């Protein structure tokens, strides 16, 4: 069924599973016409695909084109999401498969079960789990990629950089949604937090900054500080 | 006209005759129903006083045999029986007429209910439904489950109506996902019209027995079909006009014969509000959406 606090060392078992969050898919600036009404302009967005126990990230890249001429853009938006997703799941080796894809929000829970019906052993699942993951493109290296895109494209990525040879994915994961919800919540101060610091750097091949396990502590702090903080203003706490 | 008799009476029981009823008490000089208008289907239902646990009855057409009710005391019901001996026949109807011991069809010269409600169902369509081909007649139950039940226990006892699964590959073609989910036109004129139905007609009236047997029978699966039928309409963008100007005088007639107080469990809310002001369908079914709104207020 659905996915929620109760069960959630089942997202580390050994089942391969993904996460799919369709909040950057369809992404628009609104603005004034010449006349006085207003119009939308869609930038290139992104399907955040993502296996919570390895870190593998399948980016798909939306590109504007691909709603030229279309119209219910939000309905289609999920449709084309789910279309992605299927298209990724039968590029896959039967052996890397999933046997669970867990959707964040419960309108793409019908899209994606039409799309994936030559596929009845995988199972389609919500989550009560509110989870970060439309603050993926306040990762630098994801925004830009998707940004520079001028067709749609494919990206790999592992969010967890080389975090897995230290700490257990349970871990790897709970860093992983407090540094996006720490980026949800105020990006200016968290990406200071990442990088006030000159002499620790991210790696060419890596998305965040090379901390030691100390480090990552005192950062993992300051943003459980920054959340709490920003909490007290919103809530006049 | 035409005549069931009954052998006799042991056991009090509610007896209906298409959309009439009446009480027999236990042992009362009844001995069956005369004045049977030729032309139609009819079915035969029962109610036990004792225990109205099972609703049971026999759809039938008095033109293909010459068909009666005998209690059986060993299985506890009054069972439909053809007699092959015409002339016997004949002569045990005459005997009961003579003594008056037959009540007669309630039909009003001006009433056609029935006929609005059977116009295309055929014996030989719930025959296929209803598979025990020993019988001209067809026996239906309260309890018995649909193979579509029967997929998510006995299949020799089951109704077998078309099964419609919005979320199947039936009704969805490989590359028009969305299209063929958010309007339903392949699946109805293709898949089921064309291919499965052949027409309109055995559409409709499998549609009609499954709403007649949902609320003579309070057969739960049969409901369920009823409105999946429904559903499948109004859910498409293109239907042939003829069907859905003939499908709102349908719906009227089984939302004005439905009972007032059946409504709260043979009328599924989320269809009927999706059929009537959301579907592609919203603003042709005039009459039903007026009976429905003067009807039955509350579910809307
Ligand atoms: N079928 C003709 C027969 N005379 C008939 C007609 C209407 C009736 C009725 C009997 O009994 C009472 C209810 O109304
Ligand atoms: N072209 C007339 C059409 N067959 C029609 C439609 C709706 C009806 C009706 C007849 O009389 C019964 C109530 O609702």
């Amino acid at each position: 069924g659905a996915m929620n606090s109760s069960n959630y060392a089942e997202l580390f078992n050994n089942d391969i599973k993904l996460f799919v969050d369709d909040t950057n898919v369809y992404r628009v600036t609104v603005h004034k016409t010449f006349e006085g009404n207003v119009a939308t302009k869609a930038i290139n967005g992104c399907i955040f695909t993502l296996n919570p126990k390895t870190g593998h990230l399948f980016l798909k890249i939306i590109h504007t084109s691909v709603w030229a001429g279309q119209k219910r853009l939000s309905q289609l938006a999920k449709w084309k999401t789910a279309e992605e997703v299927s298209a990724l799941v039968r590029s896959l080796p039967k052996e890397e498969q999933p046997k669970q894809i867990i959707v964040t929000r419960k309108a793409m829970l019908d899209p994606l079960e039409v799309h994936m019906l030559d596929f009845p052993n995988i199972a389609i699942r919500p989550t009560e789990l509110r989870l970060p993951f439309s603050a993926a493109m306040s990762i630098d290296k994801l925004s830009d990629v998707v940004m520079k895109a001028t067709e749609p494209q494919m990206v790999l990525f592992n969010i967890y950089d080389d975090w897995l040879d230290r700490i257990s994915s349970y871990t790897a994961f709970s860093r992983l949604t407090l540094l996006l919800r720490a980026l949800k919540t105020n990006e200016e101060s968290a990406k200071m937090i990442l990088l006030s610091d000159p002499t620790i750097t991210i790696k060419s091949y890596h998305l965040w900054p090379s901390f030691t396990d100390e480090q990552w502590i005192t950062i993992e702090s300051q943003m459980r500080d920054l959340i709490l903080t920003e909490y007290g203003r919103k809530y006049n706490v | 006209m035409n005549t069931v008799p009954f052998t006799s009476a042991p056991i009090e029981v509610t007896i209906g005759i298409d959309q009439y009823s009446f009480n027999v008490k236990e042992n009362q000089p009844f001995h069956g129903i005369k004045d049977i208008p030729i032309g139609h289907v009819h079915v035969i239902h029962f109610q036990h006083a004792d225990n109205s646990s099972m609703r049971y009855g026999y759809w039938f057409d008095c033109r293909m045999g010459n068909f009666y009710i005998q209690y059986d005391p060993k299985d506890g019901l009054y069972k439909m029986m053809e007699e092959r001996d015409g002339a016997k026949f004949e002569n045990i109807v005459h005997n009961f007429k003579e003594r008056q011991m037959m009540v007669s069809y309630p039909k009003i010269d001006e009433d056609d209910t029935w006929y609005n409600l059977t116009e295309f169902v055929q014996m030989d369509k719930i025959r296929k439904i209803v598979r025990k081909d020993e019988n001209q007649f067809s026996y239906v139950d309260s309890s018995m489950t649909t193979v579509q039940e029967n997929e998510l226990s006995d299949p020799a006892h089951s109704l077998n109506y078309t099964v419609i699964n919005f979320k199947s590959r039936e009704a969805i073609r490989p590359g028009h996902e969305m299209e063929d989910f958010l309007d339903k036109s392949y699946y109805l004129n293709t898949v089921m019209l064309q291919g499965i139905f052949k027409n309109s007609s055995n559409y409709f009236g499998e549609l009609q027995f499954a709403f007649l047997n949902a609320m003579f029978f309070g057969n739960y699966g049969s409901s369920l079909q009823w409105h999946a039928m429904i559903e499948l309409i109004c859910s498409s963008a293109t239907v042939p006009k003829h069907m859905l100007d003939k499908l709102d005088e349908i719906l009227y007639y089984q939302i004005k014969t439905l009972p007032e107080q059946y409504s709260d469990i043979l009328l599924n809310e989320r269809v009927w509000n999706i059929c009537l002001y959301s579907s592609f369908q919203k603003n042709s079914l005039h009459n039903t959406e007026k009976i429905m709104e003067n009807k039955y207020p509350e579910l809307l």
